[PDB]
């Protein structure tokens, strides 16, 4: 799957969430995020 | 880091807003992927409040949006995990489960 375009939102809240083993989670979609 | 919304897979409860799990310190059980592409669950470890910063909006081809900062790393589909801002510079393809559950 693509990235077709990027666009800036200022800044705003952010999160993360920590796994021991593969420090990976999956999203939505099935996206694979960090952490 | 990411947004507030970004929505996390959960066992327990489905999909959950990050925003919600980290302020509410959320235990529940989550989907991973692995060094061979084998998904597998595991509970969350950690919970990070990160306050503010700069956030873009990454727009996929299947309409997903990604609220985002620049650094944070994605699966591709070649397996590395590289950050979602080069991964759009490159325009590299990001890895999508579709059979998660």
């Amino acid at each position: 799957i693509k990235i077709a375009t990027r666009k800036y939102l200022g800044k705003q809240n952010v999160y993360d969430i920590g796994v021991e083993r593969d420090h990976n989670f999956a999203l939505k979609n099935g996206f694979i995020a960090s952490n | 880091c990411l947004s507030y919304e970004t929505e996390i897979l959960t066992v327990e409860y489905g999909l959950l807003p990050i925003g919600k799990i980290v302020e509410k310190r959320i235990e529940c059980t989550v989907y991973s992927v692995d060094n061979n592409g084998n998904i597998y669950t595991q509970p969350v470890a950690q919970w990070h409040d990160r306050g503010e910063q700069e956030v873009f909006e990454y727009c996929l081809e299947d309409g997903s949006l990604i609220r985002a900062t620049k650094d944070h790393k994605f699966m591709t589909v070649d397996g590395q995990m590289l950050p979602i801002d080069e991964i759009f510079e490159r325009e590299l393809d990001l890895m999508r489960v579709d059979n998660l559950p």
